[PDB]
């Protein structure tokens, strides 16, 4: 399940793509998983304490990894001791830099749309960067703004905070 | 032609109640026989299932959430004393 | 050793009470508070620790409690309060306050997502249940624990198998046999309903340090409710009860016989292929494989622990088990045919070849294989051939595999004297016809060239003789090809073998060898330009 | 966050404001806010009754001031509504019967805490956007600072 770019797979690899084989063949699952396949398995700290696991899938599945992206999290999640799991394409070797980092920001927070940006300056001279999500997944999402932000600081080298407006 | 989806072999990678039927623990004392010692197990393992398991912890914020609510019923509480 | 100590040790008393006072409360240990808090608990917990000197009253110790309480509770920060909490067990307070926190410690050692927090709770609760006196509430912290046994995460399952591990350890033998009941059956579900593997081989593991330290008499006991378990009809049932038997060899030992009798009637039924002919649904399937897998587990348990091999009197028993074992050899499932094998070497690392051969009461293992031994040495060559054929083939796999062709070509061959060129004919011709068709996959031109190496080695220098021009004819193939310069790792393979070949057999014999390699490589080439033609 | 606020009654308790015009009350003794409302606009300032601890007055953008209590943040009690531009101070008189408004329009006015309109203006030539207003403590004065000095 897991086929990099002609390296040896790591001991979490190999793990995240033994829980996929069990839910491959042992659930209801199969007509979707056997066509599919990742690409790379991270684990970084956020939070002081939380762990995150990033799945680098390829781009070309993304889309299809987005029909059953709520049930492989809750899975993997419970698989796993709480830590929290976000699938990523697999963009960096067309598109910009710019380009990039908002496809990555598109593909951390995938349950939620993202509908606006703010950049709000504060009397010291900092800047704080705040993007908006829809209303009607806030619950769903809510409890991983931090890891969000942790990942994206993480992988793109910029600080986000995340928001959830009233008005659409 | 076909494998249990795991790369090492052992009895405990198994990975049972993939596919069939479960196994509660009722099934394990059922076929035995009785007996005054079976029966004062299955009074333990009762007492043992009346106790009750630790729930996960809940997310931050509906924890800080649910610290909102309590204080605020305190503080209206303490509040209705100068109506 | 410093005498101004003493004169300052009621000054610094104040001190630190003041800053427990002050920074213990909800949220006052965010940012640069926090390193604060954690150097306040240490330095008190020396104050509580030296009785000796400066000693710290029954009354202040049930301040520092209150203290301690409010920190463990607090959820925004790290709890650092356990160092504090375990020196206050060691001075035997005895305040109801005591069982309230001990109780949510408990819930903490469970709970806790991180690692050294689970750590520090467990060691708090067990010096609880050891060191003080109340009897009556020591048995509502047991079931307790085994309540916890259905946590939802893997972390807070493995915790509560660590302190239970401990209570094994340190309980009386009284205080074992009343509770006996209690942990054995429920564990007995951990071994199988379990997610994690981790978790399974933890609950194997306690409940052998259960079955160490109980009298025979309980023994006897849950055997009985393991036998049950052997005749149940529930599919999973039978092979809980087959790994569950599977702990006992090791605690009993070479002491198994007495309950041996009625083991192997259970085992022949099962392994026996008549079961598994006709099933029409994949859950079955992989019911029945799962079942057949756990009891031949249970027959290499046996082998080993016990000298089954070496036993004679259930002859007609033992017969019926190794031709089923023999019987799934070819079984489509690689976890089955795999311990088969294991099975089967274990009967080849027993037995010397030259014996077999001279017998061409005794033990039936043994007569399993004397009787008609040039028609089971085919067949156990003919299987092994099958399995290298298996997709689920692996370098752990081939291994096993190939000790077993060691054995079958060194049996063929003291046959002779008194069939090796056919085994070596038919390995031949998988490296011919694999390097033809796909040259990428490695794997059984690995297996190959390691058992003609080790085959060469075993035979002497005169013997090889009539056998090195088929046994470096496949090594010359693969010395140069157009994929070998691509991945040299057959080649670097070829170059191994055949240094050892130059080393055991004489070089010049050895270039007289590898030269009739080389001339039947020139006439074949000069047919295929007349065949191009 | 603009403002803070301690009440005087119930010592423990604070009033706040922030930009995205909410109003949030928080609580000493447990560490944690306790409830947040918010309105069409940003409020400026906030001032706690001194007679009547659970009653706090807002001066907001919308040339408006809105009177609250804090158990029932739902609807305001009262709306003052005779300033024409932004209100930016706020004050109680110690008897808590009225209170003191400055705003962005070059005006001062004296709301009674039960009625909807203005006691009183005040005004001056010479006085231009009043910033900051505090009622004296013995309930017989106004001193107001404006930005001419």
């Amino acid at each position: 399940i897991v086929k990099p770019n002609g390296e040896k797979p790591d001991e979490f690899e190999s793990g995240i793509s033994q829980a996929l084989l069990e839910l491959e063949m042992n659930s209801d699952l199969k007509a979707q998983l056997r066509e599919l396949n990742i690409t790379a398995a991270k684990e970084i700290e956020v939070g002081g304490g939380r762990k995150a696991i990033i799945i680098f899938v390829p781009v070309p599945q993304l889309k299809s990894f987005q029909k059953i992206q709520v049930r492989l999290v809750r899975e993997l999640e419970k698989k796993f001791s709480g830590k929290h799991v976000v699938f990523i394409a697999q963009r960096r070797i067309s598109r910009t830099l710019t380009a990039v980092h908002d496809a990555i920001l598109e593909d951390l927070v995938f349950p939620s749309e993202i509908v606006g940006k703010r950049i709000r300056v504060k009397l010291d001279g900092s800047r704080l960067i705040k993007v908006h999500l829809d209303k009607a997944q806030q619950n769903n999402v809510e409890h991983k703004v931090e890891t969000f932000s942790g990942v994206y600081k993480k992988l793109t080298g910029k600080d986000v905070n995340f928001e959830f407006p009233e008005f659409q | 032609e076909r494998s249990e989806a795991s790369l090492k072999v052992s009895e405990f990678n198994v990975s049972s109640e993939g596919s069939g039927e479960k196994l509660v623990l009722a099934d394990l004392l059922e076929p035995v026989k009785t007996s005054s010692s079976l029966a004062t197990v299955k009074k333990q393992l009762s007492r043992v299932k009346s106790k009750k398991t630790v729930e996960l912890p809940l997310n931050k914020e509906e924890i800080e959430r649910i610290h909102r609510e309590v204080a605020f019923n305190k503080t209206a509480q303490v509040l209705s004393k100068w109506d | 050793p410093l005498p101004s100590i003493e004169t300052k040790a009621e000054q610094l008393t104040k001190h630190l009470f003041l800053l427990l006072k002050d920074y213990a409360k909800l949220g006052a240990a965010r940012g640069q508070n926090f390193h604060l808090v954690v150097n306040c608990f240490k330095c008190v917990t020396i104050l509580v620790k030296k009785v000796k000197s400066y000693q710290i009253t029954e009354k202040q110790l049930q301040v520092l409690l209150a203290y301690a309480e409010e920190d463990i509770y607090d959820t925004s920060r790290q709890a650092t309060a356990f160092g504090l909490l375990k020196a206050i067990l060691s001075r035997k307070l005895l305040v109801p306050e005591i069982d309230e926190v001990m109780r949510k410690v408990s819930k903490l050692a469970v709970s806790a997502q991180s690692e050294p927090a689970r750590v520090q709770c467990r060691q708090v609760f067990l010096k609880y249940i050891l060191d003080y006196p109340l009897g009556d509430k020591l048995r509502p912290n047991l079931e307790f624990m085994l309540a916890q046994l259905n946590y939802e995460h893997e972390t807070g399952r493995e915790s509560t198998l660590e302190m239970i591990a401990y209570l094994f350890d340190t309980f009386p033998q009284g205080l074992l046999h009343e509770n006996c009941g209690m942990f054995f059956i429920p564990l007995c579900l951990m071994t199988i309903n379990d997610d994690s593997a981790t978790c399974k081989k933890m609950a194997s593991m306690t409940i052998k340090s259960l079955l160490g330290k109980i009298s025979l008499e309980k023994k006897d006991w849950l055997f009985d409710m393991v036998t049950t378990w052997f005749g149940a009809k529930k599919r999973l049932n039978r092979q809980l009860a087959a790994l569950i038997c599977g702990l006992f060899v090791e605690s009993e030992g070479v002491d198994f016989e007495k309950r041996l009798g009625t083991v192997l009637p259970v085992i022949e039924k099962e392994i026996d292929p008549e079961n598994f002919k006709d099933i029409m649904e994949e859950t079955e399937e992989k019911a029945a494989d799962r079942l057949l897998f756990s009891f031949l587990t249970l027959i290499t348990k046996l082998i080993k622990e016990c000298n089954i091999i070496q036993f004679t009197k259930p002859a007609e028993t033992l017969s019926k088990i190794w031709s089923h074992v023999h019987s799934h050899l070819r079984h489509p499932h690689n976890w089955v045919w795999l311990t088969a094998a294991q099975i089967f070497g274990l009967l080849f690392a027993s037995c010397q070849p030259e014996e077999l051969i001279q017998k061409w009461p005794e033990p039936v293992a043994i007569k399993f294989l004397a009787s008609d031994l040039d028609q089971k040495m085919k067949s156990i060559s003919l299987a092994s051939c099958h399995q290298l054929h298996s997709k689920f083939l692996d370098q752990s796999l081939g291994e096993q595999v190939v000790k077993n062709l060691l054995f079958a070509a060194k049996v063929l061959y003291l046959l002779e004297l008194y069939t090796l060129l056919w085994l070596i004919q038919k390995l031949s011709r998988i490296a011919k016809l694999e390097a033809a068709y796909s040259p990428r996959n490695p794997l059984k031109r690995t297996c190959i060239f390691k058992f003609l190496g080790a085959v060469a080695m075993d035979l002497g220098i005169d013997k090889v003789k009539p056998y090195l021009p088929m046994i470096i004819a496949p090594l010359f193939r693969e010395l140069n090809s157009t994929y070998s310069e691509q991945d040299p790792l057959l080649k670097n393979l070829s170059q191994e073998i055949i240094e050892l070949l130059k080393k055991l057999v004489g070089l010049e014999s050895f270039s007289l060898a590898f030269a009739s390699v080389q001339k039947q490589a020139n006439e074949k080439r000069a047919l295929r330009k007349k065949r191009k033609a | 966050i603009s403002s803070v606020k301690f009440n005087p009654i119930e010592t423990f308790l604070l009033g706040s404001c922030a930009s995205d015009r909410n109003i949030v009350l928080y609580d000493m003794r447990q560490a944690t806010p306790l409830k947040k409302v918010i309105l069409d606009m940003r409020t400026n300032t906030i001032c706690w009754n001194p007679m009547e601890a659970f009653i706090f007055t807002a001066a907001n953008e919308d040339y408006n001031l809105y009177t609250f209590d804090m158990r029932a943040l739902d609807t305001p009690v009262m709306v003052h509504m005779d300033h024409v531009s932004a209100v930016l101070d706020v004050d109680y008189s110690p008897t808590g019967k009225e209170f003191v408004s400055a705003s962005f329009d070059k005006s001062i006015r004296i709301f009674p805490v039960d009625k909807s309109r203005s006691r009183e203006v005040y005004h001056t030539k010479r006085m231009q956007h009043v910033i900051c207003v505090k009622w004296t403590s013995d309930s017989k004065y106004i001193m107001c600072g404006s930005d001419e000095m």
